[PDB]
């Protein structure tokens, strides 16, 4: 193909390169999947070594994990916490209750599945699904941010 | 010659700043029974690169409530005077020789509680006001004891430059003598740079990462001048790379025990940190004052003026 | 036939020092001190 | 000439890292606050008083240099031991 | 019984050397000092950190992970369409439609699992009179989309004949316990 | 061409959409960066009638669902007529304040006056009311006001 795309496609690397390797979440966490989270940042599995920095503010986060039971009270300020994250934002659902409601699918007062409320990137199922399958999750999650060409897509606007 | 001594003197300073953030991910994590990032990179060296890579790339959230003028200035203005802060060093020889370099130093920490102030009050929220006024008073403290403590400090050195304090430093630390006063100092940096226990902690993207970038700046001059007024690297006239070396080795260590202090202690109360100062260490930073005005004149061990 | 099940051996597990125990190390407060003055005056002097 | 252009060099490495940042995406009172504040005032005045000791240590008349020294730390004293008595160093309702 | 976590006996009194002690303490940082250094020493351990996705955390065969629908030796489908799983579901994660095969056998039509409904507690693997439903060992399946986590009866006999060579010798290790 | 190759089609022509993501009243809304609003005429020649984007939606919504909207062209049209300075008045006044940014094209098209919707049918045709910018301009200028002008007189409307 032509040079210019070549350069593009470099630029494309380096740039999604930068996003999955520097992955800064804050979780929303709730329940039994947000201390299952904290196992995942548990010194076994270290994300922080992965490069997944542990508390972050949703000001400076990049991906928000939905861990736990997303209730009618609770969504909209998911929402709004979603709303103050800045655009280059993913969303890994995790867990049966953020999936799609879960062991509480039929509740009056839960919110079957957080897709509802926020456009959810992946989801990771389980029960609390083990920290070895989160960062599962989340390695996909680099994946499929590594697959991204924007600035090809630009250039073949 | 002059810029090309600018330019290694500044670019340096900025990578021992990002492995600053990369050493501190590591000993945090070895600490925590972990390991720092070693993935991204052969040992984990490209993982402060791909940091500030990623907080460039993503695009800032700029709130149009918040004024552009405050917005802009702050980040700038903490960068500019940290670098501005490292300019005045000897080590042993410094890019400037100023007449009065601590003096420059001690406001160019004023102003940098100017950029921290703007910051909170562009941030247009009541709690980041409040947290800001709470961050403001806590380096003001922080920043009239270290004025008081280094005043007595140069008040047995001799004068207010630096070439002097290695001239004091060549046969002994200043450790020994005024060793509370170094630890009153370490506690001062320690909480100028808003390090744990004294942290007590708004910005997107670029304006997170040069704030970022200025206060790990700002924690390695704070070492640094630790080093140089405290602790004597070992000088000789005809060779300053063994200074450079252990001038090095002291700062790196000083670098070490922020961390170590920030993974081995929980962080203080706002009232029970204002208590600390204004009850424990300003009335001794007051006594030791006075008995380092007394000390060369019952001693007779009044320093020369250069 | 001889039914196999988790026990605990027949001699049983040894002891656990479940108590707390801290090393209690350390110099005086005495001698600290007068090391500290020491050094003090022999910086001074 | 020399810090100049080091400043100089400093604030548009700034402004460039700013711009870059920018280019690449494409009510309740509280008194106490004020108190310490003022007194961060007087204490940063009293050293600015304190400050030319370096060259006030040099001086033929020692006596008399000590004696302003100690009384004015002296004030520096009663006046932060007055304010602890009146619980101006306190957060307390 | 019970016993005193803070209350101390009697007085130590005041003496001049325990004054002396205390004021070395506040003033020389020594609990300070010490906690710096145990923390050194935890800086000279070595980390309990496993290399993923190169190294796995250990588990068991009880493991209750992806589901998979099971078969006899000769490839007859262990499932008999009788319910018990959807019936003792928690969740009512199950769905299965039944009707007799063209050669009379009692089949299902649909077998439905949503993961995303499943609270993955094995009620339906011990309710199983057939050992037909599973909970394999597959924990890193996460997917996507949220279609692709409702599982069909297809879906799951395709992980049931992916994880035979797995599934199969769990239950040869546990089935003795249970 | 779309007639010709698909006789029954149903065309839709709507006006100048107003919402939240627009190109339109955010358009005006950036044009304050400048120095001074850059009208031609000062305004007065181009008469325009926005449409909510919302209404727009739901009246394609209920052609595809209506019977007797097919082979038909519909004019999709706000409820008043503005002219272009009462129109940037009115958004300025409502901020309370005072990918190309804007082509050749668009400053043209901002300058073509919108024609008078006579034998066409409409979002009343197709069941749509269509709600007025005065109704539904305050949730897409509340993002550009100052934050003392976080917590206004509607533009006159003509009938040609
Ligand atoms: C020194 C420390 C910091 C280092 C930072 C990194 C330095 C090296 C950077 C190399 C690449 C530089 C240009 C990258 C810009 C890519 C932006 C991008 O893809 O955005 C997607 C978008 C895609 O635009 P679009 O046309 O799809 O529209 C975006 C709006 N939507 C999708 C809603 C319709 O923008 C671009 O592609 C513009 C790229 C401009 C590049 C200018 C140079
Ligand atoms: C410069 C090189 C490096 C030095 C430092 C090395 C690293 C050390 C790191 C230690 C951990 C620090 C982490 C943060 C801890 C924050 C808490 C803290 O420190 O609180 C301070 C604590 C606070 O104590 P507190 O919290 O118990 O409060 C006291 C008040 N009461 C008890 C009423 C509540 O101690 C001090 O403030 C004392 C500071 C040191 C004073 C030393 C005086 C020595 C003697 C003076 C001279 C006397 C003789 C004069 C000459 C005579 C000649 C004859
Ligand atoms: C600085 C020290 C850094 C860490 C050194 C190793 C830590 C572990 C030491 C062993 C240990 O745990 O001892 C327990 C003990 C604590 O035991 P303790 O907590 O049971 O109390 C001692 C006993 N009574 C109650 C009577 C007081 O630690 C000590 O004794 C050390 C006390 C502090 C000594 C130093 C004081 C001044 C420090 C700052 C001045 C600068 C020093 C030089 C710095 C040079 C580099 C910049
Ligand atoms: C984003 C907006 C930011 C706004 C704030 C910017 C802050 C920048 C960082 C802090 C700079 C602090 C400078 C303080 C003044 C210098 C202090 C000093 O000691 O100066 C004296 C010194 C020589 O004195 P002495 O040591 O006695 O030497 C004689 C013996 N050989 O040296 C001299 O006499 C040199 C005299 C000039 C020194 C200062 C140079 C300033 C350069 C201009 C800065 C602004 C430029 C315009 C705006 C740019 C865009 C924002
Ligand atoms: C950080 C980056 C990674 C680490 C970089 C530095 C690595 C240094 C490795 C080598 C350390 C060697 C220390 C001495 C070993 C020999 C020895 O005898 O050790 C035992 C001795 C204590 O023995 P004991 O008799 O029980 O003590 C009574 C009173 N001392 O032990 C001692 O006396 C200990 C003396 C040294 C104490 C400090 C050691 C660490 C220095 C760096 C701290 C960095 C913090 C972050
Ligand atoms: C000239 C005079 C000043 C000389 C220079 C030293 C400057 C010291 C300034 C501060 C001291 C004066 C004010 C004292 C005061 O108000 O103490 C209040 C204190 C109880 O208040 P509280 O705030 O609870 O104290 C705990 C600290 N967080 O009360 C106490 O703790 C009671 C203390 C009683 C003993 C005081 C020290 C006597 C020393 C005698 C030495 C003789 C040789
Ligand atoms: S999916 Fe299961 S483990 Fe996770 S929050 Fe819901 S009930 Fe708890
Ligand atoms: S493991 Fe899942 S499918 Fe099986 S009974 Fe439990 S909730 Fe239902
Ligand atoms: S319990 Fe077993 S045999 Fe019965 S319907 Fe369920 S999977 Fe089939």
């Amino acid at each position: 193909r032509s040079r210019a795309e070549y350069v593009v496609t470099k630029l494309d690397d380096l740039i999604n390169w930068a996003r999955r390797s520097s992955l800064w979440p804050m979780t929303f966490g709730l329940a039994c999947c947000a201390v299952e989270m904290m196992h995942m940042a548990a010194p076994r599995y270290d994300m922080d070594r992965f490069g997944v920095v542990f508390r972050a503010s949703p000001r400076q986060a990049d991906v928000m994990i939905v861990a736990g039971t997303l209730t009618n009270k609770m969504a909209p300020a998911l929402r709004k916490v979603y709303d103050q994250m800045p655009e280059p934002r993913y969303v890994v659902s995790m867990g049966s209750c953020a999936n799609g409601g879960g062991y509480y699918h039929y509740s009056y007062s839960v919110v079957r599945g957080c897709d509802r409320i926020v456009p959810v990137d992946i989801y990771v199922p389980g029960c609390p699904p083990t920290a070895e399958a989160l960062l599962y999750g989340i390695l996909q999650l680099q994946r499929k941010i590594k697959r991204e060409q924007k600035l090809k897509i630009w250039y073949r606007r | 010659m002059f810029f090309i001594n600018i330019l290694t003197l500044l670019v340096p300073i900025l990578i021992a700043m990002a492995f600053l953030t990369l050493v501190e991910r590591k000993i945090l994590g070895y600490m925590q029974l972990r390991k720092g990032p070693n993935i991204v990179g052969p040992y984990g060296i490209l993982q402060p690169f791909a940091d500030a890579m990623k907080l460039f790339m993503k695009e800032p959230m700029r709130p149009l409530t918040t004024s552009m003028s405050l917005f802009i200035i702050a980040p700038t203005l903490s960068l500019t005077l940290a670098l501005s802060l490292w300019v005045p060093l000897p080590m042993p020889h410094p890019l400037i020789n100023l007449n009065l370099g601590i003096l420059f130093i001690l406001a160019t920490s004023s102003l940098s509680v100017y950029s921290i102030l703007w910051s909170g009050w562009a941030s247009n929220s009541k709690y980041s006001l409040f947290g800001a006024l709470r961050a403001v008073a806590q380096t003001i403290s922080y920043e009239v004891t270290m004025a008081i403590i280094l005043l007595s400090v140069l008040l047995m050195n001799g004068s207010y430059s630096l070439q002097t304090l290695i001239t004091t430093q060549e046969h002994m630390w200043l450790l020994l003598p005024a060793w509370p006063m170094a630890m009153m100092w370490f506690i001062s940096t320690l909480a100028e740079t808003n390090r744990a226990p004294f942290d007590l902690t708004e910005y997107a993207a670029g304006p997170f990462a040069l704030f970022f970038m200025a206060e790990y700046t700002n924690i390695i001059l704070m070492n640094a001048l630790t080093t140089i007024i405290f602790l004597g690297p070992l000088y000789y006239i005809n060779l300053p790379e063994l200074y450079s070396t252990n001038f090095m080795m002291e700062a790196l260590l000083l670098s070490s025990t922020f961390l170590w202090i920030r993974a081995s202690y929980p962080r203080f109360r706002y009232d029970q940190l204002m208590h600390l100062l204004w009850k424990n260490f300003l009335p001794l930073t007051l006594a030791l004052c006075m008995w380092h005005i007394s000390l060369p004149i019952f001693t007779a061990g009044v320093p020369p003026y250069m | 036939s001889k039914v196999k099940q988790d026990m605990p051996p027949p001699g049983g597990y040894g002891p656990i020092d479940y108590k707390r125990n801290l090393p209690r190390r350390g110099l005086s407060g005495y001698s600290m001190f007068a090391v500290g003055i020491g050094a003090l005056i022999f910086g001074y002097w | 000439m020399n810090l100049y252009t080091v400043i100089f060099i400093n604030i548009l490495l700034s402004l460039t890292l700013i711009l870059v940042a920018f280019w690449l995406p494409q009510l309740p009172f509280s008194m106490k606050f004020f108190l310490v504040a003022i007194t961060f005032l007087l204490f940063d005045l009293e050293i600015a008083l304190l400050l030319p000791l370096p060259w006030a240590i040099q001086t033929i008349k020692t006596s008399t240099m000590m004696i302003m020294a100690f009384i004015l730390v002296t004030i520096l004293s009663l006046g932060l031991a007055y304010e602890w008595t009146q619980k101006g160093l306190e957060w307390t309702e | 019984t019970y016993k005193y976590v803070n209350k101390k006996e009697q007085e130590s009194e005041v003496d001049m050397k325990s004054a002396t002690d205390n004021a070395a303490r506040i003033l020389m940082w020594t609990e300070l000092i010490r906690g710096l250094g145990m923390t050194l020493s935890y800086l000279f351990r070595e980390p309990a950190t496993i290399n993923y996705p190169f190294e796995k955390g250990p588990l068991s065969p009880r493991f209750r992970g992806e589901h998979a629908l099971r078969r006899y030796p000769s490839g007859e489908e262990r499932c008999i369409a009788c319910k018990l799983c959807e019936a003792i579901c928690p969740a009512q994660a199950i769905t299965i439609e039944a009707e007799p095969r063209a050669d009379g056998s009692r089949r299902t039509t649909r077998y439905d699992i949503d993961m995303t409904k499943c609270i993955y507690c094995g009620f339906c693997q011990e309710a199983c009179p057939v050992d037909a439903i599973v909970e394999g060992p597959n924990f890193e399946f996460s997917t996507e989309t949220h279609e692709e986590l409702l599982y069909n009866k297809e879906k799951l006999l395709n992980n049931g004949d992916k994880w035979e060579a797995e599934i199969a010798a769990n239950i040869q290790a546990d089935y003795l316990y249970r | 061409e779309v007639r010709s190759v698909f006789p029954e089609a149903i065309i839709i022509r709507p006006s100048d959409i107003f919402g939240r993501e627009d190109r339109f009243l955010n358009h005006f809304a950036n044009y304050r960066w400048f120095l001074a609003v850059p009208l031609v005429s000062l305004g007065f020649k181009t008469v325009k009638q926005p449409v909510y984007v919302a209404d727009v939606s739901k009246g394609i919504v209920n052609a595809t669902k209506d019977p007797d909207a097919v082979g038909k062209t519909f004019a999709f049209t706000g409820p008043n007529r503005y002219l272009l300075f009462h129109l940037v008045k009115y958004i300025f006044g409502m901020t309370h304040r005072t990918e190309p940014w804007t082509t050749k094209d668009k400053v043209e098209r901002i300058h073509i006056s919108d024609v008078m919707p006579t034998d066409l049918p409409g979002l009343e045709d197709l069941g749509v009311q269509p709600t007025p910018l005065e109704l539904k301009s305050i949730e897409v200028l509340r993002r550009h006001r100052t934050y003392r002008w976080l917590s206004t007189k509607p533009a006159k409307t003509v009938n040609y």
